């Protein structure tokens, strides 16, 4: 696994002797950019002790609020803005005065 | 009384209750204005962003609770503005209603 | 209208707030103005070596 | 008949200028007291470092606190004694320092229509202590807990 | 890496976002003279969008510090603050000067 | 994007928009209801629009 350079991946093994039982487990890491999913045959994993896995991609946020206050300006300047709202009605409302 | 589990059992409480050694609560609908700098001017003083029952204001987290709760308010000042502003459209339609 | 120009006019500048453009980028440092040495090329990420 | 009804209605259109221009002051004053709120929370803003010696948090609540007491006074205030937040009730000095009210719950009105009211005044209490429907309770502990495991 | 570019553009950017702040009150105050609501003043749509992007481009963060205030961890500790408190003063005059 | 209420707070002026219709066809144009058909002396509506 080590060898074929998954990104930001190497995989470890590690021995397991409890419950009077031996076994060997597993575990690897990851940046968590992406969802680590797998293909296999479900048959071999098992013998690997092992069955198709996956966690999910979880990002954290940096709280962009000049981009956000960039979005509440692009909504109110573009024709979905309230005041781009009433400017049409002026418009409307110099119509209806003028008809 | 006992026993019990790892689980919970029931019992039934009062009818009623007038003061207690109850929960927390620093924002809620009803208006509170003034009482509400009030305690704010008592956390900013000590610097408590954070209060502990133990605390000889034993309950007020004063700072964070006021964002929380002058932002409430704040958007009960605004609404008012168009309930107010809304006056003046109607009226003046009045007035224009009658000139003509 | 014209006040919403001024807000149109920093809206661009808020999009700029928004940005992360300069900051990622590089420049180099050097000791002789003619008769050069050697150039080196740069720009974000390179290593402030 | 002709004339009574424009002589009716010039009584209405100079009742509804005279209500229309204090709107105007209404609707003026009312953002004037939302700029003290957006000063007041701004030197708030500001005073959330930690650093600061004690002075210092006076130094920055002492201005809030005269804001405090300058939007009570704001609050308090009549036009000829007619107090622009006294509800049905206007005559009264409405509040004090400590937010208590000293109008009514109701709201001043005038007749404008084939038989019909325009009311409009505020009442302070409910400005004071009304509620909302966006909003719900929040609550919390007091005591709070750590790892004592030393 | 040379930040500075953009450096002066932010500051040069803080003097445009000051005479947004010039236009807004210059257009959007009160016309006293006639005792008036300025064309402008008073508006729903004005003073909605005029506090309320304002508030919206307050947000702030939490962060550390070194401390007699606030919160506390001990005389360091975490904070919640803002642009201003690092970055720029804030006006009564609503305008921003840089420090 | 606006929160519930804030939405009602464009309802403050529908509000009276509605109300406007409202009085607006209860007129007694001369005293007379135009809006009640042949019985233009009857007030035609609650105000509700019944």
């Amino acid at each position: 696994i080590n060898s074929k350079g998954i990104e930001g991946l190497k995989v470890k093994v590690e021995s397991y002797n409890q419950n009077n039982v031996t076994g060997f487990r597993l575990n690897f890491s990851g940046d968590g950019s992406s969802d680590f999913s797998i293909k296999g045959d479900a048959n071999i994993l098992k013998e690997l002790g092992l069955s198709d896995v996956n966690i999910t991609s979880k990002p954290i946020e940096g709280k962009g609020i000049f981009s956000k206050l960039k979005a509440t300006l692009q909504e109110m300047t573009g024709k979905d803005g309230s005041i781009t709202k009433y400017d049409e009605s002026l418009t409307n409302d110099i119509k209806s005065l003028n008809t | 009384a006992p026993p019990f589990t790892t689980t919970s059992t029931v019992q039934n409480g009062p009818n009623f209750s007038f003061s207690a050694n109850n929960s927390l609560t620093i924002d809620e609908p009803n208006v509170d204005i003034i009482k509400d700098l009030d305690s704010m001017i008592d956390a900013v003083l000590k610097g408590n962003m954070r209060a502990d029952s133990e605390s000889e204001n034993p309950r007020n987290t004063g700072m964070q609770g006021a964002l929380e709760r002058l932002d409430h308010l704040a958007d009960h000042v605004s609404k008012l503005n168009t309930t107010m502003g809304a006056y003046h459209n109607t009226i003046e339609g009045v007035n224009t209603r009658t000139s003509f | 209208t014209e006040i919403k120009t001024k807000l149109l006019s920093f809206q661009t500048a808020v999009s700029s707030l928004a940005d992360a453009t300069v900051f990622a980028k590089r420049k180099v440092v050097g000791s002789i103005s003619d008769n050069p040495p050697a150039s080196l090329t740069v720009n974000s990420g390179v290593a402030l070596q | 008949r002709l004339e009574y009804e424009i002589k009716t209605l010039e009584q209405v259109k100079e009742s509804t200028s005279r209500a229309q221009e204090m709107t105007q002051n209404s609707m003026k004053a009312l953002q004037d007291m939302v700029k003290l709120l957006e000063d007041f929370k701004v030197k708030v803003t500001q005073a959330a470092s930690d650093s600061n010696s004690q002075t210092s948090r006076e130094a920055i609540a002492k201005e809030l606190e005269r804001i405090k007491e300058s939007i009570v006074q704001l609050a308090n205030t009549s036009v000829n004694g007619q107090y622009l937040f006294a509800g049905s009730q206007v005559a009264n000095k409405p509040f004090d320092s400590n937010g208590n009210y000293y109008g009514d719950k109701n709201n001043i009105n005038v007749v404008t229509g084939a038989g019909t009211e325009s009311p409009y005044n505020i009442p302070g209490w409910d400005l004071f202590f009304k509620a909302d429907g966006d909003y719900k309770k929040q609550i919390s502990t007091n005591v709070s807990f750590t790892d004592n495991r030393w | 890496q040379d930040f500075e570019g953009v450096t002066k553009a932010m500051q040069d950017l803080v003097d445009a976002y000051n005479d947004l702040v010039t236009n807004l009150n210059a257009a959007t105050d009160y016309n006293s003279e006639t005792g008036t609501k300025g064309t402008l003043q008073g508006i729903s749509e004005v003073n909605s969008i005029r506090s309320s992007i304002l508030a919206d481009l307050f947000d702030s963060q939490v962060v550390d510090g070194t401390t007699e205030d606030a919160n506390g961890n001990k005389v360091n500790t975490k904070v919640m603050l803002s642009m201003q408190d690092f970055g720029l003063s804030l006006n009564d005059a609503g305008t921003l000067s840089f420090d």
